[PDB]
């Protein structure tokens, strides 16, 4: 688990960030 | 003088369709049709246009044909269907106008007081404003030209109308556009502007090196006129011009400063507004 | 022989020729011919549009044959596919005589298409375009379309009420329409609102510019005057009674952002262009 | 004709692909279903670059819609699970203005990234999900996620 903890948090980083950019996209499009 | 014209978006498409019509030849078939406009003012309005059969060989560009019969009948139909409309000039799809192009205007100056040409560009590689038009004059020169005759650049623009803006702009939904984009259209403006500057400079230097050496006419046409362009060239960094900037730039900086000042406080209101509602609804929720 | 999920291919000139004609003849039904090509049993394609004189009964077809002739010799020959007219401010529905020309036309060509247009209900964002297709009454019980695909059934829109009150399925069937765009017209249509470098390099003026800022700051002072009293005021009245007593003449917190935005966008570009004009020039 | 390639889908029958080509080059709508599907179906995983060039080279000049659709699926199926060379075609199809060929490329990135949990393609695929104008390539855009999420299937219902 502990090594898979450290891998799974990594996987929880970028897949979480793509949503961060994603809401930017959605908001800017919604303005239009 | 006419000094400018207002061309509607219908034309510039009613030409593209006809360039598409005889566009199967591919190699070269210059599209020529009739331009229709309004005797509006000194400024002139352009609304309608239509085509007419036209061909021309490769060598000795003096062999070209405009069906006067077709012109008479089809314009008779367009007058029967619209007396409000009327002939104003003509066009051709040439990317660069040809030496033959003066004989056409000189021919049909009998229909219009001056059948103004219209150059369109199906492939405006330049991202600037295409489809510019000229009107010929005589500029007999000290050289001894019996009739120094050449066209004249006249500024033009794109027409607009309530309905056509409706239908077109409903068609613009196929692509995204930021026309209300605050402080973005400006940045795009200076970008495309400087692009045009660089393009013009590269062109004029292409011509200038060619004429400078080897093979090009060295006429007194521009050679000193463009020198006078050098004549202006304001020497920006000098004594009092500094007082030109620092006595106003900080002025506008003051206004911007105040604007940021109130903007910060206005943004600060919502912090209290939502920090009240969050915890006050929480403590009452529990 | 059976219907399908048909598609109406258009020509970009066709739309403008529609709206300008109908708008010019706005107070009455304006009529015209729809000219195109029968691409297949499935879809249709219109490429050319033109109208005639009318004082709705069209006058002499001598205009017809000569028109199509001179359209053939210049450009090329084509095929008449349908027609159009206006329902100004109407329910864009085939009128009683409008259907009465339809047995006339479908008897001539099979896929004769009616085209309804209204330059009235069309806002600059979206146009109210329309077109229909007559259906027999002898097959009122028998099926008329095979419905071998969702596109013309559960994939398009929903019949409107003011035209469904006339046919909606009956005496005709609706049809889908799209827009085919040549890349040639597409590129130039992309760019028709830009200007030359002069516009992007203008410096408007600092006398009317500073005069303008001197203007907006003045009343903005008063907007702050009102804003002080309004914000501190706060009757404990619930967040919606404020929203019912604010209709009236109340407007703090709204103009305040506006004047700040405008004063920003002015001063910013006004400084920037002056910057570039000196960095770049000399 | 439509099931012809689905039957011979793993065998990669060049012989049936041959007559399927000339079936595809009839310039018609009735033969578009005849060749457009089985052509790539009998070349599933084949990566026949001449096949890609045939399909994309022919789906640029047509006039019908089925001849565009069968090619839209065949081009998306010709590349199978690469994730590393199909990128040029995914960009070539997504940058297009074709309301079907983008959606054709939108299906493509799904098959070139069969279940690919790569958070790279998720950026621009699920970005044209945002800025995309055509509803067709929009729905085809959002409908590539599960086709790219068997590595972590619990994430689809969160995005
Ligand atoms: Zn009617």
């Amino acid at each position: 688990d502990l090594y898979s903890r450290y891998k799974k948090l990594q996987q929880e980083l970028e897949f979480l960030e793509v949503q961060e950019e994603y809401i930017k996209d959605e908001q800017k499009n919604l303005k239009k | 003088a006419v000094q400018k014209v207002v061309v509607h978006p219908l034309v510039l498409l009613s030409v593209v369709d006809h360039f598409n019509r005889i566009g199967k030849v591919g190699n070269q078939k210059r599209v020529v049709g009739v331009l229709l406009g309004s005797w509006q003012k000194k400024v002139l309005d352009v609304s309608n246009s239509f085509a007419v059969p036209f061909d021309e060989d490769d060598k000795d560009d003096s062999v070209w044909f405009l069906d006067h019969d077709y012109l008479e009948n089809m314009y008779g139909m367009f007058k029967k269907v619209n007396a409000r409309e009327r002939i104003v000039g003509w066009y051709h799809t040439g990317p660069k106008l040809h030496k033959n192009d003066i004989a056409i205007n000189e021919l049909m100056k009998r229909y219009c007081p001056n059948s103004v040409l219209v150059i369109i560009d199906v492939k405006p590689k330049d991202l600037g404003l295409p489809t510019e038009a000229y009107i010929s004059v005589e500029e007999v020169h000290d050289d001894g030209t019996p009739t120094s005759k050449t066209f004249e650049h006249v500024t033009s623009e794109i027409g607009a109308e309530e309905a056509e803006e409706v239908g077109v702009e409903h068609l613009l939904r196929d692509i995204k556009d930021t026309t209300v984009g605050t402080l973005s259209q400006r940045i795009t403006n200076q970008v495309h502007g400087l692009k045009g500057l660089n393009s013009k400079l590269l062109d004029i230097r292409s011509y200038l090196e060619k004429v400078a050496t080897g093979k090009l006419p060295i006429n007194h046409q521009i050679i000193y006129q463009l020198q006078d362009v050098f004549n202006l060239l304001p020497d920006v960094s000098l004594q009092e011009f500094v007082k030109a900037f620092y006595l106003k730039t900080n002025d506008q900086m003051v206004v911007v400063y105040l604007a940021s000042l109130i903007r910060s406080v206005v943004a600060l209101h919502n912090l209290i507004n939502n920090k009240i509602a969050n915890r006050d609804a929480e403590k009452k929720e529990g | 022989a059976v219907d399908t999920a048909e598609q109406v291919y258009i020509s970009s000139l066709a739309l403008l020729k529609m709206l300008k004609h109908g708008r010019a003849g706005v107070p009455m039904e304006v009529m015209g011919l729809m000219l195109g090509e029968f691409v297949d049993d499935y879809t249709v394609r219109v490429i050319d549009v033109f109208a005639m004189p009318q004082s709705v009964e069209a006058v002499d077809p001598v205009f017809q044959a000569k028109m199509l002739d001179m359209l053939k010799q210049t450009g090329r020959p084509e095929m008449v596919v349908g027609w159009y007219h206006s329902h100004p401010g109407f329910g864009c529905w085939l009128s009683g005589v409008d259907i009465n020309t339809q047995q006339s036309f479908e008897a001539l060509s099979e896929r004769a298409v009616a085209v309804v247009v209204d330059p009235i209900q069309s806002v600059k964002g979206k146009v109210v375009i329309d077109a229909f297709r007559l259906i027999n009454a002898n097959m009122m019980v028998l099926g008329h379309e095979p419905r071998q695909t969702t596109s013309n059934l559960g994939h398009l829109n929903k019949p409107s009420i003011q035209a469904l009150i006339h046919g909606l399925n009956r005496h005709y069937y609706s049809i889908t329409i799209n827009y085919r765009k040549n890349e040639l017209e597409q590129k130039m249509l992309l760019n028709l609102h830009k200007k030359s470098w002069m516009e992007g390099l203008t410096l408007q003026d600092y006398s009317e510019h500073c005069k303008h800022n001197e203007s907006v700051v003045k009343e903005m002072l008063e907007l702050a005057k009102n804003y002080n009293k309004a914000v501190e005021e706060e009757d404990k009245m619930t967040p919606e009674q404020l929203a019912i007593k604010n209709v009236g003449k109340q407007d703090p917190k709204r103009h305040l952002e506006e004047h700040v935005d405008v004063l920003m966008t002015s001063n910013i570009v006004q400084c920037l262009a002056a910057m570039l004009d000196t960095v770049v020039f000399k | 004709s439509l099931g012809l390639g689905l039957a011979a889908m793993g065998t990669a029958r060049q012989d049936v692909y041959d007559l399927l080509k000339t079936n595809l080059y009839q310039d018609d709508a009735v033969t578009g279903e005849a060749a457009g599907l089985a052509l790539g179906l009998v070349m599933l995983g084949s990566k026949n670059a001449q096949a890609i060039e045939d399909m994309v080279g022919y789906a640029q000049e047509t006039q019908h819609e089925k001849i565009l659709r069968g090619l839209a699926v065949g081009i998306a199926l010709v590349m199978y699970g690469r994730m590393e060379e199909a990128d040029a075609l995914i960009e070539s199809l997504c940058r297009d203005k074709d309301p079907i060929l983008r959606r054709s490329g939108m299906y493509t990135v799904a098959m070139a990234y069969c279940g690919s949990g790569n958070n790279k393609a998720i950026r621009r695929l699920l970005h044209v999900a945002v800025s995309d104008v055509n509803d067709d390539v929009r729905r085809a855009a959002v409908e590539s996620l599960g086709f790219i999420l068997f590595r972590t299937p619990e994430q689809c219902p969160s995005v």
